[PDB]
């Protein structure tokens, strides 16, 4: 049970950071532009079984676009990303959508306004209406704070499996096992590397 | 987790040290539970991410482990884990775990050490 | 192995290409990754287009052929006119031929839709270049070919849909103004024949893929076609009846009919009005008979999510809302149209019950539109009275949690404090409140009756639940202001009495938390009531104080917010001595402040103090106010006094507990200063000199720690704590100065010691120990008193300019806070104290210009915007000086630097956010030469004696563009510059010429006459 998901949107909107968060739990502070596309499998456990997304995280920078719409071929769902602190990224949403639906004529698509954690919001909530006529789902999200981060994948899962009452569930937890000079050096380096974002609530 | 008693639960953020890059990377935020197996009396750490409920920590609170402070925090502990199976096959990590307050951090350590004594029996 | 396709010295192994493509699309892991990189390299090879025909002919992998078409698309869009004519003819021929070939084979046409769609788009790219000037018979032959095959006819509809999109919907960013007009005019000129074909197909068929395709094309045409095509044909009848009956055409027809509801159409034409009524009438009849009756449970249907039901219901909402917002008046006067008007609205009522936030927002927008109209337009509200009454219920029952309500039910059924703010429901609540306020005004009796009886069913337990008491309490709170004070008085008394009843009977921490949250919300929403009922107000506040000792952290936190929310509006009643009270209540609050705030977290204590400040500033008698301020600050001042004693005895404060105490003392002062503003001065004066001494002491500790432990010291709890003291001191001074009314005291008492304490410390710390907050503090200092401290401003620049620039000029990312505050400071200095830059040594002034241009190149908006504003302000500053040596030298040294740097960011496709301000700056720069405002030659014998700066500017710019964009012709550059310089007094036109240039630089062979567009 696997589905091809294409992720599209302007450079710097947080596509790769969003995916990485889902993959490993981490939050990547640096902006390393995606080159063409990166494909990652991403599994969720649900009350209807596991669902596997093969996430095609595409490049938003025109100069790094690679195959561009060639990535969309046979996609079964999609996320269109923009950044609520950058109005141009919202203005470009119809362009991304155009290119996407020309290749993928009838797929479920989530529109996501990323970076809502940032105080100075520029794309006003009230302005976000493009999704309505296009039947896209919309969510405010933040890859940084995790605000609504699961929502796009839950909705897509529901649409793809065709079960509106589908929910994420806890993986059963197998009992863990009962298992040196370099350990000392490794731990020392760890202890003396500051933890990030020490001003956060957790 | 039906065969297990919840000895302790606390909200936490878990990191793993990437040694290649010299940085801490978040692995999950959510409830960190200490779980005692009712059949075997072994105590493990089991932690799950909020919302996705994916396991980000699953390992025995081995008696050999030692909680160490991080240089940047008065509300975190770092320790070497030799066998965590959150991702699948048993794997070694240097973990850091941070809490909402110093009080919570100190309570964790106390509970952590009690669980170590249980695991010793 | 796969890399072989990259070797163009050998024939292309097509089979190997298909393997690489298959590996990329169907493979995984490393193999997929390698194939991707190989394909991108193949695709980007500028000769790869020459393989396209071979691929199309010989490949057995549809994705290979797609990729071939992508390669051609890139060639067509960017290099078409660089091709020999034979290659243009050839490419057109095999694209056309492939399309024909694929349409004629039924299996291919059925199973290769993606590839045919891609082929069609590619054809459309050729049309954009070639049609109609070099392809005049494309449309007539398309029309003719349509009759020979159902597959071709259908595909022709796809081609025409894409052409309409590319010309009318997506041309603005992709074509020059002139080319866009050309193509729009061309499509307009032949649309009569296009429509004839469209209408014929729609007439002669019912429900098929050809019909769907035709309707898909119609949707696009409706964006721009003249309304006569819609209204003077039978097409509305077909759309609203026939095509609504079959489900596979229903979706697209409904979308077309929504767009028809937006067509530009005469307002004085009775027959057209009838037609507009008729299609709506037809459409609604089809819904009721073929889909679902008005009584259907759309909430249930949507939730079941069968087939395309969600999409359909979405599209229905869009149709009903769009049509009615424009046209409902057509249905309001004629008695025979009343049932239709009301049935349409009843469908909307049913749609508004669906659980789908975004859909709800769409319907709520419509309700807002309706009720706002009903509020004003005479004799209309009675028509909708039943609809509005149903709407009241829907809104009251679907109220989202207000931002103020800090408790929420967790997954285990426990009422707890929220983890985070629900940021994405802020706008939703405002929209709900807005509509409900209107609805209340429209019928206050109905609204009150609904609320008062719903509340009665909570008390007697018949409908009791957390959801129901919550939504109701939120709704009651939200309509504050809608009733007259007198009416409100009775309403609020009933509500509170009933909430207090609910409080007495529903026990347990969870229940109590829910009820407490709801009472706090309601009372905070009715200050007008509180003001008129002192006994009540006093008792509420005392109860909030009791909650400040709650073990329930959600209730505790909400008590603090509710306290200040009430105080913000009711402060006057706290400052005066009320009848039958022995003291003003502020005195009671202050006297017991230690007890009241004992269990609060520090930041909550600060909010409490801030609230007391609000009250104290109500006292306008200076003596009494200052005494109140003194009384309020008693505890922090006493803590302060004893720390100032211990600290000055010996720097060893090395105590973490002491650092926390100090930080909290300063935070408390910040909090009170925030609400008291100018009135805070006496308190500031009490601590000022010792506070600046403490800043110095703490600075020494930080430096010492870094020396002893290394940069890593800055991450430690101790050092972060010490810096918090510095930051909060800076914040306190910034806060006071930003609000100061006596600027003479600021300058004569505050500024000199401030600068002495902070500037050298900033300059002489290592980069990682410098606080950006210093820069922020100085901005406010310069903003408020800069005009009075010319030497102080110079001191500020000397201490922070060069050292901060060096921190931020190696990349765009390091020290992000310093970066932002740095340019804010430069901005206000350049605005208010330009003379400070005039005093800079030439080397430092060069760095200033460098700093400005560096700011241009940021993508970060906070920096970019200030950079462009500084540049513009600087040019104005210089211009204002007139014909003097400094201005003349500035132009000689920097005019072309600013022109070229502005051009660079305009043209590099990485700074599109700054377009408007870049254009403004460029226009200013050009207008200086155009208006002969530069008094010296901008050139050095380099050019003949008498040569005007106008002639030299063109020559410079032509040369710059020639070298920077060598693919442009000389005439392209010449024509662009002529238009641009001529238009340097008309920003909107000037901007259009810039946009046209940005289009032309992306392709070869741009028409130079395009720059004559007008
Ligand atoms: C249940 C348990 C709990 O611990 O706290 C409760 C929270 C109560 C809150 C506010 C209430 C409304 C404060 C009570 C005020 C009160 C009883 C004031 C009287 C002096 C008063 O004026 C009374 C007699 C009249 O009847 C009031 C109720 C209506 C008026 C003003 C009539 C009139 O003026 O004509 C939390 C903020 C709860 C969680
Ligand atoms: N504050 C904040 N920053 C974010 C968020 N999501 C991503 N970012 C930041 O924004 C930058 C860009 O992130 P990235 O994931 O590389 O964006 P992208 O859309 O993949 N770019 P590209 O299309 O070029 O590959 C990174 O520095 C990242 O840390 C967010 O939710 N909040
Ligand atoms: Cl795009
Ligand atoms: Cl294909
Ligand atoms: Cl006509
Ligand atoms: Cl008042
Ligand atoms: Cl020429
Ligand atoms: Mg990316």
């Amino acid at each position: 049970v696997q589905f091809k998901l294409v992720l599209v949107g302007d450079g710097g909107t947080g596509k790769t950071t969003f995916v990485k968060r889902h993959l490993t739990g981490e939050f990547e502070k640096k902006y390393v532009a995606t080159l063409g596309v990166e494909v990652h499998p991403l599994v969720f456990h649900t009350n209807r079984g596991p669902i596997k997304f093969n996430v095609w995280d595409t490049a938003g920078q025109e100069k790094f676009g690679g195959l561009r719409d060639g990535y969309y071929i046979q996609a079964q769902c999609a996320i269109i990303m923009f950044d609520v602190t950058s109005r141009v990224t919202y203005k470009n949403v119809p362009n991304w959508h155009r290119d996407l639906v020309r290749v993928c004529e009838n797929i479920p698509i989530v529109l996501c306004g990323n970076k809502v954690d940032i105080k100075d919001r520029k794309v006003k909530a009230k302005s976000i209406v493009f999704h309505r006529k296009k039947n896209l789902q919309y969510y405010d999200i933040s890859a940084k704070s995790n605000y609504n981060f699961e929502k796009p994948f839950l909705w897509l899962a529901r649409k793809l499996i065709g079960d509106p009452n589908l929910e994420f569930v806890a993986m059963p937890a197998l009992a863990p096992p009962e298992v040196a000079a370099q350990y000392e050096h490794d731990l020392e380096v760890a202890q003396t590397t500051a933890l990030p974002d020490e001003d956060d609530d957790l | 987790e039906e065969d297990e008693e919840v000895l302790y639960k606390v909200r936490a953020k878990l990191f793993r040290f990437d040694k290649d890059a010299k940085e801490w990377k978040e692995r999950g935020t959510g409830d960190c539970k200490f779980l005692k197996n009712k059949k075997t009396n072994k105590v493990r750490i089991l932690m799950r991410r909020d919302k996705t409920l994916k396991i980000c920590a699953n390992h025995i609170i081995a008696p050999e482990y030692t909680l160490k402070p991080n240089v940047g925090s008065d509300r975190s502990w770092v320790y070497a884990c030799t066998a965590d199976i959150a991702e699948g096959e048993a794997e070694a990590f240097t973990f850091a775990i941070r809490f909402g307050s110093k009080e919570n951090a100190d309570k964790f350590k106390e509970e952590f050490e009690k669980a170590q004594e249980i695991n010793k029996k | 192995a796969m890399e072989g396709i990259l070797d163009f010295s050998n024939d292309l192994d097509i089979a190997l290409l298909d393997q690489v493509v298959s590996t990329f699309y169907q493979g995984s892991g490393v193999q997929q990754k390698q194939a991707q990189e190989i394909l991108t390299k193949f695709q980007d090879n500028p000769d790869a287009w020459q393989k396209a025909d071979q691929i199309l002919q010989f490949s057995t992998n549809p994705q290979s052929k797609f990729i071939a078409l992508s390669i051609l698309d890139k060639l067509i869009t960017r290099k078409w006119k660089l091709l020999p004519n034979d290659h243009r003819i050839g490419i057109r021929n095999f694209v056309v031929g492939m399309i024909i070939s694929m349409c004629q084979d039924d299996e291919v046409f059925k199973t290769q839709k993606n590839l045919i769609n891609k082929s069609d788009l590619t054809l459309v790219q050729i049309l954009k270049q070639e049609w109609p000037q070099n392809w005049p018979e494309f449309i007539p032959e398309l029309i003719g070919s349509s009759s020979s095959s159902v597959n071709v006819c259908e595909n022709n509809m796809i081609v025409l849909k894409l052409l309409s999109e590319e010309v009318f919907d997506f041309s603005a960013e992709q074509m020059t103004q002139a080319k866009a007009l050309h193509l729009k005019n061309s499509m307009s000129k032949e649309f009569e024949q296009i429509f004839k074909l469209c209408f014929q197909v729609l007439e002669q068929g019912s429900s098929s893929s050809l019909i769907v395709a035709t309707l898909e094309s119609l949707l696009r045409y409706l964006h721009w076609i003249p309304y006569r095509y819609i209204y003077e044909t039978n097409i509305l009848e077909l759309l609203s009846t026939k095509f609504m009956t079959s489900p596979d055409t229903r979706a697209i027809t409904l979308k077309c009919l929504t767009e028809v509801s937006n067509l530009k159409i005469p307002q004085d034409n009775d027959l057209i009005k009838r037609q507009t009524v008729l299609f709506f009438q037809n459409t609604l009849q089809q819904i009721a008979t073929s889909v679902m009756p008005v009584t259907a449970d759309l909430k249930a249907t949507y939730a079941n999510a069968n087939g395309n039901d969600q999409s359909f219901l979405q599209d229905l909402a869009m149709f009903l809302t769009t049509y009615l917002a424009r046209n409902r008046a057509l249905l309001e006067s004629d008695e025979s149209l009343r049932e239709l008007l009301l049935n349409a609205h009843q469908y909307l009522i049913q749609l508004s019950k669906i659980e789908e936030r975004e859909l709800f927002k769409t319907t709520l927008d419509y309700w807002h539109n309706l009720v706002a109209d009903l509020f004003y337009e005479p004799l209309k509200k009675h028509i909708y009275e039943e609809i509005c009454s149903q709407l009241r219920l829907v809104i009251i029952e679907n109220m989202v949690r207000p931002e103020e309500v800090l408790v929420v039910e967790n997954d285990e059924g426990e009422i707890v404090r929220e983890f985070v703010k629900e940021s994405d429901t802020i706008q939703l609540y405002k929209s709900e409140r807005e509509v409900l306020v209107y609805l209340t005004h429209l019928n206050v009796i109905d609204t009150e009756e609904i609320m008062i009886s719903k509340l009665a069913r909570q008390i007697d337990g018949s409908e009791w639940s957390w959801h129901n008491i919550n939504t109701l309490s939120w709704a009651i709170g939200s309509i504050s202001g809608t009733m007259s004070e007198d009416t409100e008085k009775r309403f609020v008394v009933t509500v509170i009495k009933d909430l207090l009843d609910l409080c007495v009977k529903k026990s347990g921490k969870d229940n109590e938390a829910v009820v407490a949250s709801d009472i706090m919300y309601v009372v905070g929403q009715y200050p007008r009531f509180l003001k008129a009922h002192w006994n009540f107000l006093r008792t509420v506040i005392l109860q909030l104080f009791e909650f400040m000792h709650e073990t329930h952290e959600g209730v505790q936190d909400m008590a603090c917010d509710t306290f200040i929310k009430i105080v913000q509006k009711c402060k006057y009643h706290f400052v005066i001595q009320q009848p039958r009270e022995s003291e003003p209540f502020i005195q009671t609050i202050i006297r017991d402040i230690q007890k009241t705030t004992a269990d609060l977290q520090p930041q909550q204590v600060h909010t409490f103090y801030k609230a007391c400040g609000i009250i104290i500033s109500e006292e306008r008698s200076v003596a009494e106010r200052n005494r109140l301020l003194s009384d309020l600050m008693q505890l922090p001042n006493m803590a302060w006094d004893t720390i100032v004693e211990q600290s000055t005895a010996n720097p060893t404060l090395l105590d973490s507990e002491t650092v926390k105490i100090i930080a909290n003392i300063i935070k408390t002062n910040v909090a009170v200063c925030t609400s008291m503003g100018a009135d805070f001065y006496p308190q500031l004066g009490h601590i000022y000199y010792n506070m600046l001494q403490l800043y110095r002491a703490v600075s020494s500790m930080i430096s010492a720690q870094v020396a002893a432990e290394g940069l890593i010291a800055t991450k430690t709890p101790k050092v972060r704590g010490l810096r918090t003291i510095k930051k909060e001191i800076l914040k306190l001074v910034e806060t006071y100065i930003s609000k100061a009314r006596n600027l003479d005291d600021v300058v004569k008492v505050l500024v000199e010691p401030l600068l002495n304490a902070v500037l050298e410390d900033y300059m002489n710390n290592v980069p990682d120990a410098r606080d950006a907050e210093v820069l922020n503090c100085m901005t406010t200092v310069v903003e408020k008193v800069g005009h009075m401290i010319p030497q102080g401003v110079i001191l500020i620049l000397q201490s922070v300019f060069e050292c901060t620039l060096d921190m931020i000029n190696k990349d765009f990312t390091e020290y992000p806070e310093h970066r932002v505050e740095f340019y804010k400071l430069l901005k206000v200095i350049n605005e208010k104290s330009f003379a400070a830059f005039l005093e800079l040594p030439p080397a430092a002034f060069k760095l200033f210009v460098d700093a400005i241009c560096w700011a241009f190149k940021h993508n970060n908006r906070d920096v970019e915007v200030n950079g462009l504003q500084i540049a513009l302000d600087l040019v104005k500053n210089i211009e204002r000086m007139g014909n003097v040596p400094f201005a003349n030298e500035f132009h000689k040294n920097y005019f072309f630097i600013f022109v070229s740097e502005t051009f660079f960011v305009l043209t590099d496709s990485d700074h599109k956010s700054g377009f408007s301000k870049q254009a403004l700056l460029l226009m200013k720069l050009i207008s200086l030469v155009y208006d002969n405002k530069i008094s010296v030659p901008l050139y050095q014998a380099e050019v003949p004696q008498g040569t005007s700066n106008q002639v030299y500017l063109s020559q410079y710019l032509a040369n710059m563009l020639s070298n920077a964009f060598p693919h442009l012709t000389s005439e392209q550059i010449a024509s662009f510059l002529s238009a641009l310089t001529k238009q340097c007094k008309d920003l909107v036109v000037f901007k259009g010429t810039l946009r046209d240039f940005l289009v032309q630089i992306k392709e070869v062979g741009g028409d130079p006459t395009d720059y004559l567009f007008a």
